[PDB]
DNA sequence: ATCAGATTCCATTCGAATCCATTCGAAAATGATTACATTCGAATCCATTCGAAGATTCCATTTGAGCCTGTTCGAAAATTCCATTTGAGTCCAACCAATGATTCCATTCATTTCCATTCAATGATTCCATTCGAATCCATTTGGAT
DNA sequence: ATCCAAATGGATTCGAATGGAATCATTGAATGGAAATGAATGGAATCATTGGTTGGACTCAAATGGAATTTTCGAACAGGCTCAAATGGAATCTTCGAATGGATTCGAATGTAATCATTTTCGAATGGATTCGAATGGAATCTGAT
């Protein structure tokens, strides 16, 4: 059996998903999660499918953006790996804290 | 309907992993997948809160994609393609 | 029976942009040339974005512009990217960028 | 259910630039979002513009200094141009 | 000619803190604060009236405006102080 | 005789009414909106002035100058969030010094 | 004139940000960023000044510009 | 006095102060130059140059706190230009 | 650690000077006030739309084995950067002397606002046309081990 | 440099969802004749600032000296990548009742609109102040060596 070496199906995957636009979170698990957040906000609420699609969209946008900024925080400290410390720096300079 | 508990775990290790790829990330630490589900949660709360407030000044009990839109706009993250 | 979209040489309806200026409560009265000048800036901005999009549309071998093309159009044009810094495209994607330090040794 | 969109005019302006290429209704949507966003940014900026100077009307000069204020660099130039000629051609009947 | 809030911020100050006064610079900051806030709230109210396409800003608009701008329990306390101001006004 | 008293407020309600019609917010202004709003403004000033007075003296100065205002806003989480994107003239910073740099 | 903003002024501004040690190439990067800032603000400022057909910048115009950039200023009337 | 703690003491010196940290109007020198590269025969109100200086040093203290955190993040106690560029990139200023 | 000498903050009083205080007239503003307009808050009957549930496929999810290499390690080398005096260099601020540049009127013409009253424009329909979302393939890798 | 192995392109064909026309009908631009403003328009005091020239004085610019932060190493440790077999549950479909919107009717209750007349609010000085910049003494503190 062959084993591709550590990290080189990772690169293959970056180029994999960057060349695609599909939604990366699976649609139904997300849709529940939205119904939970929404309900434990207010009850007997109904959604337009366009409204969770809108959400998930904005969400993966938000997250992938944050992931790029996180990765730069990784690189800046000379690391190849993103840690929570990075995400907390990214969202601190983004001004979310 | 069944009780809604613990759906933030439907956002799996791999889904978070892809979202790291398309953002251009190589190696993902173990402590990340919790920390991702954390921030995602905060995010979707602040937007969904703001969506629903629009819905109920609208005196509707169906959240419109326009309200998702306005909400997002209010946050400083403008979204295109659902404006109808 | 003259349409104003012809009288300034525009495709973008100037009469409409006038109505929408009044129906938006931007100020109590609207000059005659403001709807014109604006329908101009919008038609121009549409034009610029649309044929930058067409470029990547046909560089990916496709007869038709899907949001991806739009996204690549904006993200690669510095002034447009700046204009849309806070905008997020439906179904957009990202630019195939890989930080250098992540390539093999 | 019937009201507005710019899709007609984005479609024509599309045939002006790239007469070969077509447009998919989603990407058409994103353009509607763009015209709407921009209409709004400009008209707001112009409206606060009339307001800081205490005047009750929005003119071409207002839309203009709005365009100079929002748009970065050379499309700000190209825009002021495209508008200045749209207007001078207008007042000519 | 022309206007400022310095009168009412001064009253509200000594009503609250009859101990303390205010230096005209900090007074400015307060004027700016009132102006900023007025502006944010009224605008949000205006788009709110627009998104549902109605020609009047009511108490109800100012309200979901304030729920929208202000964070958490400063929003709750605010909805209060105003919601009472309005019925005690309207009781005549 | 002012509506501000009839609603029990120090902040001018009439002014806010005029400033709503002439600010181009919509062609019609409800009767209760200016009141409710003048209330939110009186309250928010009030809250600020009080937190400002408290932090005005633990240092024993007569009255509220900008720095006091700054410390008031930046120390109260809800105010700091609200005004995060505002910058106060003559404010200063909170005396924070990162730990990793201490002796 | 960008160096009329001296090294000491820059290092003090580094202090109030709570910094221990300053690099040699910093003061350069500082003058750079300050320049870009003062530029983007003053440009928008001036546009406000002469849509008014006034050729003296009012502090109100600097305020408006700053508002437009997303950096709001309190105490000069806005 | 030993390396580095006249730095700390000076941190407390200026944080406990609100003083304008850039001199007078060498700043306004710089302001007028930058301004006339935009338009000529321009005049300023003293309040307006003060306004500028104010928002400007505000801006700078912000960039320095964020950059300092970038310095810490990399295990370093000293701010480098690399830091300023990381901060200014995350803020979306690049 | 509790000597051990200096800077150095950290404060308790002083004789002042730059504001803020309340007063003290002169607009601009609010509040009424009848008299119109209008907006919608209030009933419906249609019509979209969504929530639901069951079922069957196989795409992913998971989970644990195994080990390469990336993180952190302590240490050792090299260098940039703090602390510190001295030169002098340009500021703080000081009024102060000048006419440009605001900005407020009391005129008019051109300009925008209304408001019916049609004229096309535009938008909703199917209506049957084409790029394309799947489907394999092998050319072309590209990989990591020989 | 070598043959080998899954993976990656990107060019062939296949029925199908998607886009782009032609067609009938509902809004909405648009004409065109009075009604109401709006901005310069030339004409004037007024404010608010360029402009030099003036001194004591920090505040700056350099340049010694070394001390610790940073760099770079080289080593130890462990965490995360990668792969593979089970299978869990998403994705797809197509059903179907009816809660929840929504177009459109409809009027009392609400906000405008001149039109006044009364007072609030501004601006501008005028009389106690309140804290700035020293004055030092005293912990408080930092850090050099029995």
């Amino acid at each position: 059996p062959h084993r591709y070496r550590p990290g080189t199906v990772a690169l293959r995957e970056i180029r994999r998903y960057q060349k695609s636009t599909e939604l990366l979170i699976r649609k139904l698990p997300f849709q529940r999660l939205v119904r939970e957040i929404a309900q434990d906000f207010k009850t007997d609420l109904r959604f337009q499918s366009s409204a969770v699609m809108a959400l998930q969209e904005a969400c993966e946008a938000y997250l992938v953006g944050l992931f790029e900024d996180t990765n730069l925080c990784a690189i800046h400290a000379k690391r190849v790996t993103i840690m929570p410390k990075d995400i907390q720096l990214a969202r601190r300079i983004r001004g979310e804290r | 309907r069944k009780v809604l508990r613990d759906n933030i775990q439907g956002i799996t290790k791999p889904a978070i992993r892809r979202l790291a790829r398309r953002g251009g990330v190589k190696r993902i630490s173990g402590l990340i997948y919790e920390e991702t589900r954390g921030v995602l949660k905060v995010f979707l709360e602040n937007v969904i809160r703001d969506a629903v407030t629009y819905t109920e000044h609208a005196k509707r009990k169906t959240v419109t994609a326009m309200d998702v839109v306005y909400a997002l706009k209010r946050q400083g993250r403008t979204l295109y393609g659902f404006g109808g | 029976a003259k349409t104003r979209s012809s009288r300034a040489g525009l495709q973008f309806p100037v009469g409409r942009v006038h109505r929408l200026l009044r129906k938006g409560n931007y100020s109590e009265r609207v000059g005659a040339g403001a709807p014109v000048y604006l329908a101009a800036v919008l038609e121009y901005l549409t034009a610029e974005i649309l044929e930058l999009a067409g470029n990547a549309a046909r560089d990916n071998k496709k007869t038709r512009i899907i949001p991806r093309h739009l996204q690549l159009a904006i993200r690669n044009d510095e002034e447009l990217n700046k204009l849309l810094g806070r905008v997020t495209i439906a179904q957009g994607g990202v630019l195939p960028n890989i930080q250098a330090v992540l390539l093999p040794k | 259910s019937r009201k507005e969109s710019y899709s007609i005019y984005v479609y024509k302006v599309l045939k002006q630039v790239h007469p070969d290429t077509g447009i998919s209704s989603k990407a058409m949507g994103i353009m509607n979002s763009f015209v709407n966003d921009i209409f709004e940014r400009i008209a707001g900026e112009a409206s606060r513009l009339a307001h800081y100077n205490k005047r009750s009307t929005i003119t071409s000069r207002e839309i203009q200094t709005a365009v100079r204020l929002l748009l970065p660099g050379e499309l700000a130039k190209h825009a002021v141009s495209e508008g200045t000629k749209a207007v001078t051609k207008y007042t000519s009947a």
